């Protein structure tokens, strides 16, 4: 162990939720980004509100 | 002047229209008194109802 | 102070570019949301308003 260093990284947490309670809270996800990959068509913003 | 490139002209006048902050910027750049607001022949009209 | 000067400059630029920003915002709304730029008469009476 040569030394220690502080490295900034992103961690993804998943929490299964309902309208009344959280069944699972902050389950760490492997990925560094949100796994959902969106595909858009005529995407854009008109009045600060998303329109696709 | 009788030439397209205006090379015969012995003088030329360029009218500068600038906002207030532009006026202080111009005065600072050319070392002028920004307090004395300048005036000249108005190159543009007000045919359109600009605010 | 700094606040007054910043607000004066911003107000001058906003007043200078008000018409251009209004026209461009109309262009964005017309080409992105809807081509019926009716805000008052839209609720007065229900009539057919096609989008061709």
């Amino acid at each position: 162990k040569i030394a220690e260093r502080q490295i900034k990284r992103r961690r993804v947490y998943k929490s299964i939720i309902t309208c009344t309670a959280v069944l699972k809270d902050k389950q760490l996800i492997a990925g560094e980004h949100i796994p959902i990959v969106p595909v858009f068509g005529e995407w854009g913003f008109v009045e600060d509100k998303e329109v696709y | 002047s009788k030439l397209m490139d205006k090379s015969d002209a012995r003088h030329c006048t360029v009218i500068h229209s600038m906002s207030q902050n532009g006026w202080e910027d111009f005065a600072e750049k050319y070392d002028l008194d920004a307090d004395d607001i300048p005036s000249f022949q108005n190159p543009n009209d007000w045919v359109f109802p600009w605010l | 102070n700094r606040l007054e000067s910043i607000l004066s400059r911003f107000d001058a630029d906003w007043t200078a570019s008000d018409e251009a920003r209004r026209e461009a915002k109309n262009d964005l709304f017309f080409s992105r949301v809807s081509q019926w730029d009716d805000w008052l008469s839209q609720y007065t009476t229900l009539q057919y308003r096609g989008q061709f």
